[PDB]
């Protein structure tokens, strides 16, 4: 088994962060068959093989087709893993950036809260006056 | 028109 | 004294219940005039000289297909004014059907609801039936939830929307429509069952062998899943099944009500003088993967709960051991806290087939009902197309500067994201 | 129910107008004297979109006929079925637009846009709730450009929640009628990107070039060419009219097309087109109509599609047909070629079935899509104009009626910011 | 009860199990649609009020060959998914029959062998019939029954394969296609029955003395043989055996498990009215080399094992009379390590033989089916064949524009030599 | 089901491919008028691979017509059987190439090229498998040995799994008309051994030789010369068509004819070939069937197989006849002939019965041969180089339309290595 031993370790990792309650998180276990799915289709490529014969254009053209059929596949199989990094890290980064932007929050309330009791004071003053 | 008879064309 | 009540929301909803209710029509033996030349009363009223009455509503923003069912021949079984309709259709919009066109009409609705409802006490529950891809399904349809929800508390609601493709379109704009109304359904309905076009085409082009069907042909394979569904509650059975058992009996968590249909057999005249539609392998092809109504393969999911009817000559034995072989087929994985996993109800009445169709006169057959982890899924796609045409602000304009405002969108990606939280800490 | 009104602006408009109600009276099949003629049902339950009661059971068109020249008013009436259109409805001009847009939009339309908007009205709060205002106006013409988007302007104000779709007809590259054709062109392109729900653009010379190759006509009179853009005119609004198994509406189209306001542009095709000796040999199939539907061959702008990206498209289908061949194929051409698409929209296409096939076909179809290859053809008014402009050739007819050159300064900012943003996608 | 499920591979394989149809049904009565006018279990099921329908499937990606059948005249006797068509052919290539244009068409071919497997329980074995040197009937062969080795793995499976033979092939590349499906049929069958084309064309020349019989009068008389063989288990008999005691009783290793066929009396409509078909002369023609069904001269081999399955009014007592003479004589040698090498199985039932068809009246017929080290020389030219092709890298690039690459020839040939050697040191 | 595109190219070609819908529409009973006569079910059930459904109920030919000259269009059209044709398959050419290979591939080939992918497209897409390809040209004219194989090559690139099968008429000897044979010869050789998957070469001259002493033939015209190589064209399509006990297609022959990719090129002959005076006068047996086939008297090729060794080779039954005598007796043509047949490949004869004979015949039988014989025809155009490629003459015509001399040493030099291992393998 090349690579069968890399899924067992990375659940380990599910669980630590599952009983981390702090870095709260969604639903990532799409994220564990796609980081299989990639990483199976980029193990037979240092044994995918093809072996030409007495050379006809026929045979170059089919046979190359192979090759264009497979360095594509890297070329898929490097981009699912790539813009999923970018939207699972995002919605998880997500409720920490949540949280700098509702500190702006916390200052308006108070702001408004401590303003609007000074404004019951004004009024308390200005009628009294009359 | 001949854009008529082609356009809706049956026999 | 003892009723269910529809709702059939959107040109989608319309046209299911044209052909649900040709089936029921026949089924009780009253014609589309509407008499007959007591078990029928759960869907039907009467009044008078033995004439019926659909417990059946039409809604629609657009008036071309309730004007073509009023014009059509079904003119007199339905009443005329539980059809209503709109002027101004709601074009795909969900703010449009929601906050600029939904009111008018919605107010009119709920006057039929609340007279039908109140004819009889001991209702059981609604079912409703919208697309959330369209316009008037998504938006009007939401509609109808929250003021369901506030009028008829304890009531129960069995959605039934046909959920957008995966791999076509039919529209663009079905992401925009169909996240934005599972918001106001996780709170809203209490059984939510997930239809798909491509489930009922997949299934119709190899178990019936038709080449190239339309969407009249889809809307009888869904009135067959009504028509088991709600078969213990219209005729006699062994083992009767009532709506409140569904809910109680299947879901286990309030949030966790999402749900994937199955139906089989699904024969053809042909194909039935070929074969014999023994228990045990009828029930074998409807936990068949592939012939699903969500197209979501179950084999990367996990079951948690099943409810099957059987409905005809049904024999309890093999209904057990059938149960049985498939409890210990080790391909269909059951999740650990629930170790019987089935719900078993029996009818007497076999099905009936609609003539001129392509079903063929069978003398059972299975309902699948599901609970799975596999619904976890068919939103992840959603949400995964969601975010690709929604970084850029795609399509924004027709949602905010038509009546609702921005910020919709991100919270509905905030309870999709807590929709996944709570499928997926169920199936560990 | 829901009706749409039609506006006939130039004498392309007038002309290409007057033939659009005979397609339509050809469909629900309307005598020219105003009976009715087939005796049956669902032909006849609609026909309020476009024709309203005349108590004696005649059906008169809600369409303004409207020019500053009475040449083109005379000759649609002398016409066939030119005794059907109501004579309010002839809004007459005296002077005639001299291929300004000057004049056209500012001093001598202005005393005709007074009446014809009284006419719109009229047509307007007679009935329940309208839909919108589709209209047919020429470009490269005075009495088309210059004072159509006038009432565009006007109509705009007092309906501001309707839709304008304009089937707009452009000048043509190679052929070069109208000498001044970019002037009058490009003064309506900014005043109605501000101005219109959709527009969506007819190409004479493409319009040639169909006829030509795929219909095989060796003498193609402006009646012939009046017909294939006329069967497009009756195809974008016949959901309106017929019922369907999936139905539609130009509100619809406008919503699950266009990502952003600034960009409505659409390109029109209809399909299928088949000459005289070909009818017998050709199977109507839906994967013939379909491919020839995404075709350059077919398309009635003369702006090549494959040269650029295609952004989201909306097809009808109109006739019995079944729905796997509606919806997996436009999925196959989804797929086939993918770079042909845009990649941060998914699954571009949308659909729309009519259940009754138009006259003498079992089945029909017509391609509505803003495609972002549109380019190439504000660049080929943009560098005829610049090229006038520098020289100042021209202008004394212009500046000399009522407008400042600031006007001409904003019309190729408005140009250079619509194309940019069209660049930014592609 | 028992049941046995036959696989029909490639043309060969079409036309074959055509022949063993018509021949079971005139056996059990049913007229051609599926009615008759509990033996019948075992090839036939019952698919309602007097329906039986027959139980294999038919693979051949050639669709000239199963729209012939679907079209014919034997339309509605098969299951229309027991047919199963492909596109284009494999046209004599292991190599896309077993990667690229097979693939798609197994499973399509297992969900519907799943489907009798779960019919009932008590399923006896596999037959199965395929020609070796065909595209499809090696390439489909191998790759079904790879999989169904491991799905179906402790089940018994009997092969009949049409082996090329030195002088007449019908092909080119008949080496190649040959003895690399042998590399499967060792590790993966079970019993293995070797057939010939001329040893079916010479047992009618000599026997039958018609010059002009086609080759559906060579698959009428493989029918006879496959009939002769199964009968034991459908019907009652003095002495009765069935598939899974040939599985036990020929084969003495898991690697020597090719035999040898025959019938007799295979006899004219004039012939066999005009003399004796007794007991002592049939097995004396059985065993005679002109007898044979793969033209392989049994002088420099042994016989291993043989069973012989008698049918119609066989006492039981002369059977051990004709065989103590046959056993007695020096022409037959057996290997030195088997005392014993017999077994006979009598069946009551006479042949109901086609009418029209060249075989005559047996109130007595023995089908032959015996083990012997005449596998070795049938073989051996075999090897020298592929030697002779290979050596200078014909054929090759229609192989490996696949997927199949070079070196599949050569770890097939020490399998194939690996055969031999066995041979030998089993005799020896 | 399997599709056979079947594409003319050059006069010859035209005439020829003219010729093949005739012998195919009365085997399958199909009208000029398109309509079907003939009630028998074999001929119906498999008519997609030729034919398409045109929803008229008419079949058309999925017949691609490929010319540089009108006339021969003209000679198509006004002919028996011609109205059956599909004209937008018909791709016209006006200039017409002066039996020039490079102004009809280079220059002029070049542009209608693009016309005639789009026609040759647009049924290989429509059908839903597509089976190969199947060309008939010439490489004498210009028109068809120069921009008919240039669609050999364009059609290369992008239907890579499909086999590809073309009929070619070769040079003559002897009598020259078209004196820039040997130059039109081989620039479409050096192309077609690569390109093409198996050649079958024809010889209007052997041709001749049949029609002369086996057909009794005093007066041949082009009408009847054609039609026998026609038949010997529907040979080798036929079992796709129809049923027999041992079935074959056109890819059938391909991977087993074929040892080695290089030598693909097989010699066509048609059985059994008789008089009018003696067609139901002489015993059809079957020995003498393949008598007749396995000899240099029938044979259509303008070569000598008793100069050469039959490498591998094929025959193909028609009609109700029984098959272990076919067997022995294609063993016994091999034991007599054992010195004019190779030693390593085992058994070289392929067998293939299909069960319908074509009409007129009770049973026939077509032959075909990779055989070393092709090498004669190959170095008697090679040693036409040797005396005329060194006087450099009639080049002027060809350089200038961009050719290089190094073109064309290329050209002589893979044929001449082509030549090299027909050798290497006798
Ligand atoms: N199963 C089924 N699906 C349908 C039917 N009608 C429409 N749909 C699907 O519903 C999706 C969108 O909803 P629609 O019904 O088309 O639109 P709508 O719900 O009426 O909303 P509006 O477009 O505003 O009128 C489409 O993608 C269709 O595939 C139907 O009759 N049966
Ligand atoms: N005895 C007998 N042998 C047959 C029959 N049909 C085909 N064969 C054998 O099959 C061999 C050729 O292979 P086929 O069976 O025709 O081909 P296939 O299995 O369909 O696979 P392909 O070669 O790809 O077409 C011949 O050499 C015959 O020996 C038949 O009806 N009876
Ligand atoms: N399709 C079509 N094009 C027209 C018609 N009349 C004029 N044109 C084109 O429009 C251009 C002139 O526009 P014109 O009618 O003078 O503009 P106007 O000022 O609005 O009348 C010419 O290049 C013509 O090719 C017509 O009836 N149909
Ligand atoms: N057998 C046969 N040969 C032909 C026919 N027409 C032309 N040829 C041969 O083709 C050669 C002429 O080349 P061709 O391709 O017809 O010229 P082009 O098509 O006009 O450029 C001559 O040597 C003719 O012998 C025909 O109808 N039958
Ligand atoms: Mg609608
Ligand atoms: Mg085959």
């Amino acid at each position: 088994t090349p690579a069968d031993v890399l899924k067992t370790e990375f659940e380990l990792k599910l669980q630590s962060l599952r009983s981390i309650k702090g870095s709260n998180a969604p639903a990532l276990q799409e994220w564990l068959r796609v980081f299989v799915s990639s990483w199976k289709t980029l193990q037979t490529r240092l044994k995918s093989v093809s072996i030409p014969e007495k050379p006809t254009e026929k045979v170059l053209q089919l046979a190359k087709e192979k090759i264009e059929k497979e360095r594509a596949l890297t070329f898929k199989a490097l981009v699912q893993v790539q813009q999923e990094c970018l939207r699972v890290m995002k919605q998880v980064f997500e409720t920490p950036w949540r949280a700098e932007e509702l500190a702006r929050e916390n200052k308006e309330q108070t702001a408004k809260i401590s303003l609007l009791s000074s404004d019951v004071e004004k009024t308390r003053e200005h009628t009294a006056v009359l | 028109a001949v854009a008529q008879l082609l356009r809706s064309s049956a026999e | 004294m003892r009723e269910v009540i529809s709702i059939h929301v959107g040109q989608a909803g319309i046209q299911i219940g044209n052909a649900c209710w040709e089936l029921f029509c026949l089924e009780h033996g009253i014609q589309p005039d509407g008499q007959m030349p007591d078990a029928f009363n759960t869907f039907f009223s009467e009044t008078g000289a033995g004439k019926h009455v659909p417990r059946c509503v039409f809604l629609d923003l657009e008036p071309t297909v309730v004007d073509e069912v009023r014009t059509g021949t079904y003119r007199h079984l339905f009443h005329p004014e539980q059809l209503i309709s709109g002027k101004e259709d709601a074009a795909n919009n969900f703010a449009r059907g929601h906050y600029t066109i939904g009111k008018e009409i919605v107010d009119l609705s709920l006057d039929r609801i609340r007279k039908l409802a109140d004819n009889c006490t001991g209702l059981q529950g609604f079912l409703m039936f919208n697309a959330v891809g369209g316009g008037t399904g998504s938006g009007l349809g939401c509609l109808l939830l929250e003021r369901l929800s506030v009028d008829y508390g304890k009531k129960s609601k069995l959605n039934f929307c046909s959920w957008p493709s995966p791999q076509v379109s039919t529209a663009v704009v079905e992401p925009y429509n169909s996240v934005l109304s599972t918001h106001s359904l996780l709170e809203h309905t209490d059984v939510a069952v997930m239809l798909d076009n491509e489930a009922i085409y997949d299934i119709c082009r190899r178990n019936l062998d038709i080449e190239r069907p339309t969407y009249t042909n889809l809307n009888r394979l869904i009135a067959q899943v009504i028509s088991s569904l709600t078969a213990s509650l219209r005729f006699d059975g062994a083992l009767n099944v009532d709506v409140t058992e569904f809910q109680t009996n299947l879901v286990p968590y309030p949030r966790i009500h999402f749900m994937l249909s199955s139906y089989a057999p699904i024969i053809s005249a042909e194909k039935a003088y070929h074969e014999q539609l023994s228990v045990a392998e009828i029930t074998n092809s409807a936990f068949e993967p592939a012939s699903m109504m969500a197209k979501c393969d179950p084999r990367h999911g996990k079951y948690m709960a099943c409810c099957l009817m059987y409905r005809g000559d049904v024999v309890p034995k093999d209904v057990n051991a059938a149960v049985a072989t498939i409890k210990t087929k080790r391909t269909i994985q059951f999740v650990d806290w629930c170790p019987t996993g089935f719900k078993c109800g029996i009818n007497y009445q076999p099905p009936t087939v609609v003539p001129g169709g392509d079903l063929a006169k069978v003398m059972r057959a299975v309902c699948m009902i599901s609970n799975s982890t596999a619904i976890a899924e068919v939103f992840s796609r959603m949400d995964h197309k969601f975010d690709l045409m929604y970084a850029k602000r795609a399509f924004v304009h027709w949602y905010v500067g038509e009546g609702m405002e921005e910020g919709e969108f991100s919270e509905a990606r905030e309870d999709l994201a807590a929709l996944e939280k709570d499928y997926e800490e169920v199936g560990i | 129910m829901r009706e749409i009104v039609h506006v006939q602006g130039g004498q392309c408009g007038n002309q290409i107008g007057a033939k659009f109600w005979e397609v339509i009276s050809d469909e629900h099949g309307i005598d020219p004297t105003g009976t009715y003629c087939g005796d049956s049902d669902l032909q006849l339950e609609r026909i309020n979109v476009f024709y309203n009661e005349a108590t004696g059971g005649r059906f008169v068109p809600r369409a303004i006929l409207m020019d500053l020249e009475p040449g083109t008013m005379d000759s649609v009436r002398a016409g066939p079925f030119g005794q059907l259109f109501r004579p309010d409805n002839f809004v007459f001009g005296q002077t005639g637009a001299g291929n300004n847009w000057a004049k056209g939009h500012y001093t001598e339309g202005a005393e005709l846009i007074d009446s014809v908007l009284d006419v719109v009205r009229k047509e307007a709060e007679g009935c329940d709730c309208l839909q919108g205002f589709q209209i047919t106006h020429s470009l490269g013409g005075g009495t088309g450009s210059g004072m159509g988007t006038l009432l565009i302007s006007k109509v705009r104000e007092e309906y501001p929640d309707r839709i304008m779709e304009t089937f707009s007809v452009f000048p043509s590259p190679k052929v070069s009628d109208t000498v001044v054709e970019p002037y009058n062109a490009t003064l309506s392109v900014h005043q109605l990107v501000e101005n219109a729900d959709e527009v969506q653009v007819i190409d004479n010379e493409a319009l040639y070039d169909i006829c030509f190759r795929t219909l095989k006509l060796t003498t193609p009179t402006y009646g012939d060419l009046n017909h294939l853009v006329s069967a497009a005119m009756s195809g974008v609004t016949c959901c309106l009219r017929f019922p369907g198994q999936l139905n539609s509406d130009l509100r619809k189209l406008a919503v699950n097309l266009i990502p952003f306001p600034r960009l409505h542009f659409f390109l029109i095709g209809f399909a299928p087109l088949t000459s005289r000796g070909s009818q017998q040999y050709r199977a109507l199939s839906v994967p013939e109509l379909t491919q020839q539907m995404f075709d350059a061959k077919n398309m009635m702008c003369a702006s090549d599609p494959r040269h650029g990206r295609y952004l989201t498209a909306s097809a009808m289908f109109r006739g019995r047909m079944s729905t796997k061949e509606v919806d997996e194929q436009m999925l196959n051409v989804q797929n086939k070629n993918s770079s042909y698409f845009v990649e941060w929209i998914p699954n571009n296409m949308k659909s729309s079935v009519c259940d009754i096939p138009p006259k003498g076909l079992k089945m029909s179809v017509t391609f509505v899509g803003n495609s972002t290859a549109i380019q190439e053809m504000f660049k080929r008014v943009s560098d005829q104009f610049t090229a006038m402009f520098r020289r100042k050739a021209f202008l004394h007819w212009y500046t000399g009626e009522g407008m400042d050159e600031m006007e001409f300064t904003e019309a190729e900012s408005n140009m250079n910011d619509l194309v940019s943003e069209y660049q930014q996608y592609q």
